[PDB]
């Protein structure tokens, strides 16, 4: 008597919109390098060389 | 919100030899929104008698629409929304990515001098800088201590020398902040006392040192609106107004520069 | 897409929908997952929408100390109890969420822990009914309506109704173990056929005036 | 008294306010003293607000000769009644009118002869409830309310109770002698602790549903 | 229990204690050190507050420089309080004196 | 919203900093017979001791 | 709020170029497409035989 209807009842918004990505990623970290305030740097040679002296 | 993950390994050099490659790879996570209402009510009558007394009905209504707003999202803040029965709210104390509750070396801070004292905050800076590699220093980082208000008079303890524990903290530590709350009191009553809580945390870390896209953020409180009017309907002799807020509580983002006490 | 068959005129409206205007009441509330009970559910069933509801508690400590802040006043409800408490309805506030299988699959239940909008007072709303006499029936305008329990008896529940299925009856002739709603109307004409166990007719989808 | 303690949030609301907005329906009225019912009243009380009140008569008529003037419709009111005319609310609306023993004094009682506002319906109304049986009692959601008459049997008021005081109960059991609103329910759950004669305790301020 | 035999630490936790509960009774919403805190303190007690250390720290001067505000006050009423079962007890009040409008919307 | 090139590139340069660094802490194939050395893997050093506490 | 047309087939590209590749003595080109199907909108409106 109340007809019967062609699709599926649902609900109509689909949980793929809805969202809010936020704008950055965030990066592994790992550990750090402190040779250089150990002992400071120095360039000497040059590449393609052999031995120092 | 997302995660980079980057990979490569390096090898000798040569003219003719294979040339090493790199890669990466990502990963997410979601959380939830709640939203709140609140409005109010006020007859034409009842405005001209509140007047006599010299106040204001409709305008003391409307304040209290928006402080209880302000409570409702306040108490999210802290406290996950329906964590137990599902939802994926979560607080500041009940992030599931977060190091856990621990015990100080000290017992407690009541019946405490003032070496067991300075010795709870020195171990705590000792795991955060174990925990990382010294990528930040502690002497110059900006760091934030929460602690409670039950035990936030305790850091005015003496020696009998006269030199007290805020004395050695804003030398050793001048760039850290400290604050209180009353929700860090009663947290999760142990046998039949409350235990306060005592929270240590970066507030932010460069992007140079870390390079992501993003702020450094360790912890971020997610607030889609604060104050918004849903309409104004107008009667005979009465109208209703309402309001409504948006929140989906706290999310941490760097689990490895938190540390947290359970027992003061 | 989906369409097969082409009819000389449109439904009049969904399950779980408001169909007139007037006089309407509704509260919102906290699904609770069915197995929390502890006397055990006889009857079982989804959170589908357009079934009656019932109370549970309160929710609203929201603390974990011995000082708590009553932030909000919610209710938390399951999908059936004594205590009636309203219909799940106006299904354009929820999400799809999709399924278990795939997404962007037709969905019409709710999660636990999910909020929803339950209705006391409607006008016209137009939900689902049920037979629950396995027996030829026709309703006319005038009937009275009940929902079925978690703690109906399977002995009174020969056939597999659901958790919270209405069921429409007549005046004298209500079945044993349902629950009625008082100053329920169906104000609507329909009928349904034969009816058996695990062959269960869904019935139509039908107007019915809560209060 | 002024404040001695802090809380983390304010109260809910007070009894005789209107909590919740939808359907409604109120009448205006005059107070009848108590002295004037003609079988005299075994219970007693004063015209307090948050309290049922009954029908006595029509005073529309307004004058003495052969032609009446009838320029409007009214009504007066008894605080115990038999004919429920509705619930008192709204004390915003009324003045303070003064105590015995000192003016400026809070009360909700109203003086013989004064104009309030009578509840029929309403969503959402707080009110002050109390316990019958002198037993502790739960509420929960879903029960039901009655209020004491003026011709109450001292025989079924063994724990002094006011003329119009509003009592909840279960609905297996209710008091001997009590008058039933129909259509009403508790809402909001509560909790009330034993009672003794002479001694009996206020109540818990709690949500109303009058129809 | 009692400021008499106790030494320079035992009396200055009372007083800390005491300003602890300004900051527990009100949740967070005001600080003892800008609140200009009155302290009623008793007559037959006042002279407790001159106890040193051995290196020459002194009750009041921990008061007098952690809370330049305060204002220490002395009264005969409040020596004999309760009249305990067979001694007098001495009583302490302390007591915020103007409340900021900041504070509440009073 | 992600540059895969720029991801990989400063992966590269990192992973170029890392493998200084190590050479600079630990020297290379010292055991072979490279002659590389580095600040806690030099052999001609006065080796560890134990302090009092 | 749509063309109709029942049936609809669904290109992305007939015809691109990806990239050249020189070489000393060659060189090499390449190209693609996309495509995905066809799609029945108004499934009503189709009748059908298997034989004949």
């Amino acid at each position: 008597n109340f007809t019967a209807p062609v699709t599926t009842p649902s609900i109509p918004t689909p949980i793929q919109f809805l969202q809010t990505w936020l704008p950055g990623f965030v990066k592994v970290m790992t550990a750090a390098r402190k040779i250089d305030e150990i002992i400071g740097i120095d360039t000497v040679g040059s590449w393609e060389d052999q031995e120092i002296v | 919100q997302g995660i980079v993950e980057p990979a490569g390994t390096a090898v000798e050099y040569g003219d003719h030899t294979n040339i090493p490659l790199t890669s990466w790879n990502a990963n997410f996570e979601r959380r939830t929104i709640v939203r709140g209402e609140l409005g109010m009510m006020v007859g034409t009558l009842e405005e001209g008698r509140a007047s006599a007394i010299r106040l204001n009905s409709a305008e003391t209504k409307r304040q209290q629409a928006a402080i209880g707003l302000e409570t409702f999202r306040n108490a999210i803040g802290f406290y996950g929304w329906q964590s137990g029965l599902g939802n994926r709210t979560y607080g500041f104390l009940n992030d599931p990515n977060l190091p856990a509750f621990q015990t100080p070396p000290s017992q407690g801070w009541s019946t405490a001098d003032w070496a067991g004292i300075i010795g709870d905050i020195r171990e705590a800076v000792r795991q955060l800088r174990i925990q990382s590699q010294d990528q930040i220093d502690p002497k110059a980082e900006k760091i934030t201590l929460a602690l409670a208000t039950s035990k936030v008079d305790y850091l005015s303890v003496t020696t009998p020398y006269g030199i007290s524990v805020s004395d050695w903290i804003e030398q050793t530590y001048p760039k850290m902040r400290i604050v209180s709350a009353p929700e860090l009191s009663g947290v999760q009553m142990k046998n039949q006392e409350p235990e306060d809580a005592l929270v240590l945390f970066v507030e932010d870390v460069n992007a140079a040192v870390d390079g992501s896209t993003d702020g450094g953020s360790v912890f971020s409180q997610l607030v889609q609106s604060k104050f918004i009017t849903l309409g104004v309907e107008k009667r005979a002799k009465s109208y209703v107004e309402d309001f409504s807020n948006g929140t989906a509580g706290a999310l941490c983002k760097r689990p490895w520069a938190v540390v947290r006490y359970l027992g003061i | 897409m989906f369409q097969k068959q082409v009819y000389r005129q449109y439904t009049p409206g969904f399950p779980g929908d408001l169909i007139e205007d007037g006089p309407k009441r509704a509260r919102p509330g906290r699904i609770m997952s069915l197995s929390a009970v502890n006397p055990a559910a006889t009857a079982t069933g989804p959170n589908r929408a357009s079934r009656a509801f019932g109370y549970a508690g309160d929710v609203s400590a929201l603390g974990e100390g011995q000082p708590k802040t009553i932030a909000a006043r919610a209710s938390e409800v399951v999908i059936g109890g004594a205590n009636f408490f309203g219909v799940l309805g106006h299904p354009k506030h929820y999400a799809l969420f999709g399924s278990a299988g795939d997404s962007l699959a037709p969905s019409y239940d709710l999660p636990d822990g999910a909020e929803g909008e339950f209705f006391d007072m409607a006008t016209g709303l137009v939900v689902e009914i049920f037979n629950g006499a396995a027996a030829a029936l026709d309703l006319d305008y005038g009937d009275l309506v009940a929902y079925v329990p978690n703690n109906l008896a399977t002995a009174d529940d020969a056939l597999g109704l659901p958790a919270g299925a209405l069921v429409g009856f007549k005046t004298g002739s209500m079945p044993t173990g349902l629950v009625q709603i008082p100053n329920a109307r169906i104000v609507n004409a329909i009928s349904l056929p034969a009816q058996s166990a695990g062959n269960l007719v869904a019935g139509v989808t039908i107007v019915q005036l809560t209060q």
